[PDB]
C-alpha cells in the first residue's frame, strides 16, 4: 500500500490546516522514499519548520529546503542530489506533488504542489504523489503568493509526519 | 492555459481601495490605515465558468503623482473607481478620474465599475441614489461595498472582470 | 542651539553605522524636539528598537513607527497627532529629515530621510532637520529598499540618544 | 527629478546575471545558484558627474520559456547581454538573444553591451579576441566582469546607460 504524509502549514505561525498526500512508491518508490523520510525527520533532518519559499497563484506553491532556507539547498536521503528516476506521471491538474530541480538528474527535497495543470513540464519534473485531504489548504496557501513567487507571509511546514 | 485580466482600483485615499482587494485577494480585513505606495496582485477564479487569472493593481489615490497615473491607466483592461458613501469629496473626485481614464485610454468605451465602499457605517453623507444616477448617466455597473464585512466585494471585481469580456 | 542625536543602524541585526542628525529647534522647535525626544527614550518610548519600514533608493528612507512596527502607527509626545508647525524648509537634497504624515495636521512619530531632491512634499511635510553625520550609512540602506519601498532586510534602530 | 535607465540583464542559465545584478546592488557575491524567476531593482549612481537612477530587471534564462521574453524586451530600454567565458555554448546563445530584442523592438538600433562574465576563472573557453571582435561587428562595447570579484561590474552597467543616452541623443 502506498504511504500517506501529512504537512501542518502555518501562516505567521499560526495555524492554518492540515494537507495530506499519497506517495506513489508503487510507480516511483525511490523518490517516494525520500519525501517519506524527510517527512518523519527519521533520518536526522527533514521538512519541519521548514518554509514554502516560492508561491505563484495560478501554478504551484513550492518548498522543501530545509539546509538553507533560500529556495538554493536542500538534501535528499540519497545524498544531496539524486537521479530522475522516472517520468512515468503527469503534470495532470491541482494536488499533483512533484520534485523540483535544476536540471536532469538532481532532485534534493524541494518539491511543488501544482495548483493547476502544467503539463510542459512533463518528462522534466519527477510527479511522485498527489494531494489526498486538504487542497484548499494549498489554495489558501496561494493567497499569499505572488507574480515572481515571494510570499507575502512565512509559510511553514510547522510539523509533519507519516500516517 | 488560463486568461488573464489587468484590473486596476482607483480612488481617493482612505476609500478602501486596498481593503478592497485584500479582501478579495486574502478573505482579510485591514482595520488600520496604511497608505498604498503601489501592489500588484495575482488570483485564480473561475468566472461564468471561464478559469481566469487576475492581475490586480492597487494605486495610489494622491493628487501629486497623477502624471503617473497616466501608466496605470495604459496597460490596465479595466478601473474600479472606487469612492465611500461618507466621504462626499472621494465621490466628487470620481468625476476627475473618470475623464483621466477616458483622456488617456483615448476611448469614450473602457471598462469601468462604480464603488461605494465603507456601506457598513450609518453615517452617510452619498445616498445611493446620488450614485445610481452617476453611474447610469456614465453607463457602468454601480456597487455598494463594505469591506469591513465582506459585502459587494466579489461582485465588485467579478463584475469589471465581466465588464471587459463584454468588451473584448 | 540646534541639538543632534544619532540611530545605531543594523541590518538583520548586523551592526551598519551610526547616522546623526542636526535638528533645527531654532526653526521649529516643537517638531525638533519630539524627534529629540523620542530618541532618547526619555518619555517611556521612541525610537530604539522599531524599524525602516519603507526604503525607496533615490527618494527616502522611512521609519519611526514604534507602537506598532509595520508602518501604520507611531505617536508623538504631545499625543496622537500635533499640527504642521510650519513649511519653513524644503526638501532640497539629500539628507533632509522630514516628518511624515497622513494628511495635515497628523504628525506623530513617523519620519524620513531623503536620498535626493524631493520637492514635490514641499509645504506638505514639515522638514525639521539634516543628516550631520553618516550619510554614507543612508545610501547603503538603499542596497536594501525596492520600488515600492519594501525592504529586503530588517533595518532596524538597534540604539539611538542625544549627543 | 533624475533621468530613470531601464535596464534588463540576459543571457543563458548560469551566466551570472543575478550575481552581477546584486553584486551592483548589494555589493556582495551570491556564492549560491537561486535560479530567478524575475526580479527587479532600484538604485541610484553618478555616472560622469550626473545622478541617474537605475531600474534594473533580472531575467530568467530558460528555453522553455523564451516565447514569453516579449514584455521584458519591449520595454526595457538597453540590455546587458552576458555570457560565461567558460562556457562556448552561453557565447553562442548570444546571437539569438540579440536577434529576438531586434525582432521584439523592431529596430536594429537597440542599446547593448556584450559582457563576458566569470572572468576570475581559469577555465576559458571563449577568447576576449573573440568576444572583442563580435562586438565589434554588432557596433556595441563589450566588458568583461567577475561578479566574485566584482571586476567591470560598475564599468558594464555604467556603460550600458551611457549607450542609452546616444540612442537617446541627450
Ligand atoms: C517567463 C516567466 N516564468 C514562468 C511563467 C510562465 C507562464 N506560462 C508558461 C506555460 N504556458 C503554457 C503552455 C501554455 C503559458 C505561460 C506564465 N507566467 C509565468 C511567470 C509568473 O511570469 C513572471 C515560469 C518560470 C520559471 C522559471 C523562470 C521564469 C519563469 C524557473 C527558474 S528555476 C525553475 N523554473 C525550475 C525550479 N528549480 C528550482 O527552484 C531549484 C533551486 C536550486 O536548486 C534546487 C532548486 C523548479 O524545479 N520548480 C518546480 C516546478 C515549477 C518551477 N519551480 C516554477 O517556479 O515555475 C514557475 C511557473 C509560473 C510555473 C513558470
Ligand atoms: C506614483 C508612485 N509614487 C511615488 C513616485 C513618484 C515619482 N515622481 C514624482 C515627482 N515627479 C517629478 C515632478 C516631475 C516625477 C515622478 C517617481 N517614482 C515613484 C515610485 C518609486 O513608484 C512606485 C511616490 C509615492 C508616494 C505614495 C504613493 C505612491 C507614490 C504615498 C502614500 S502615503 C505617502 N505617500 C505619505 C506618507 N505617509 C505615511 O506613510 C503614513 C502612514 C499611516 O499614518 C502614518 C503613516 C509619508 O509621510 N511619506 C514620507 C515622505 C515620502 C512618502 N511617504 C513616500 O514614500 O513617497 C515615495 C516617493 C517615491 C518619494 C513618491
Ligand atoms: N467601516 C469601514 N471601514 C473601512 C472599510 N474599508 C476600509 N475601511 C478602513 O478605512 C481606512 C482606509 O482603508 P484603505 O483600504 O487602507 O484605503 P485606500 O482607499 O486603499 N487608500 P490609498 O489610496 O491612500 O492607498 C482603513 O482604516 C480601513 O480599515 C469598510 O468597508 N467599512
Ligand atoms: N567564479 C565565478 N562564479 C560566478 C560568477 N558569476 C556567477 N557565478 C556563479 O555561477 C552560478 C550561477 O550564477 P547566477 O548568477 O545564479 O546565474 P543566472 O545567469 O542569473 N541564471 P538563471 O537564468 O538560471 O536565473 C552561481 O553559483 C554563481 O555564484 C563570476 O563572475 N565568477
Ligand atoms: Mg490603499
Ligand atoms: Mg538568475
Amino acid at each position: 500500500v502506498n504511504p500517506t504524509v501529512f504537512f501542518d502549514i502555518a501562516v505567521d505561525g499560526e495555524p492554518l490546516g492540515r494537507v495530506s498526500f499519497e506517495l506513489f512508491a508503487d510507480k516511483v518508490p525511490k523518490t517516494a522514499e525520500n519525501f517519506r523520510a524527510l517527512s518523519t525527520g527519521e533520518k536526522g533532518f527533514g521538512y519541519k519548520g521548514s518554509c514554502f519559499h516560492r508561491i505563484i497563484p495560478g501554478f504551484m506553491c513550492q518548498g522543501g529546503d530545509f539546509t538553507r532556507h533560500n529556495g538554493t539547498g536542500g538534501k535528499s536521503i540519497y545524498g544531496e542530489k539524486f537521479e530522475d528516476e522516472n517520468f512515468i506521471l503527469k503534470h495532470t491538474g491541482p494536488g499533483i506533488l512533484s520534485m523540483a530541480n535544476a536540471g536532469p538528474n538532481t532532485n534534493g527535497s524541494q518539491f511543488f504542489i501544482c495548483t493547476a495543470k502544467t503539463e510542459w513540464l512533463d518528462g522534466k519534473h519527477v510527479v511522485f504523489g498527489k494531494v489526498k485531504e486538504g487542497m484548499n489548504i494549498v489554495e489558501a496557501m496561494e493567497r499569499f503568493g505572488s507574480r515572481n513567487g515571494k510570499t507575502s507571509k512565512k509559510i511553514t511546514i510547522a510539523d509533519c509526519g507519516q500516517l | 492555459g488560463m486568461t488573464e485580466y489587468k484590473l486596476v482600483v482607483v480612488g481617493a485615499c482612505g476609500v478602501g481601495k486596498s481593503a478592497l482587494t485584500i479582501q478579495l485577494i486574502q478573505n482579510h480585513f485591514v482595520d488600520e490605515y496604511d497608505p498604498t505606495i503601489e501592489d500588484s496582485y495575482r488570483k485564480q477564479v473561475v468566472i461564468d465558468g471561464e478559469t481566469c487569472l487576475l492581475d490586480i493593481l492597487d494605486t495610489a489615490g494622491q493628487e501629486e503623482y497623477s502624471a503617473m497615473r497616466d501608466q496605470y491607466m495604459r496597460t490596465g483592461e479595466g478601473f474600479l473607481c472606487v469612492f465611500a458613501i461618507n466621504n462626499t469629496k472621494s465621490f466628487e473626485d470620481i468625476h476627475h478620474y473618470r475623464e483621466q481614464i477616458k483622456r488617456v485610454k483615448d476611448s469614450e468605451d473602457v471598462p469601468m465599475v462604480l464603488v461605494g465602499n465603507k456601506c457598513d457605517l450609518p453615517s452617510r453623507t452619498v445616498d445611493t441614489k446620488q450614485a445610481q444616477d452617476l453611474a447610469r448617466s456614465y453607463g457602468i455597473p454601480f456597487i455598494e461595498t463594505s469591506a469591513k464585512t465582506r459585502q459587494g466585494v466579489d461582485d465588485a471585481f467579478y463584475t469589471l472582470v465581466r465588464e471587459i469580456r463584454k468588451h473584448k
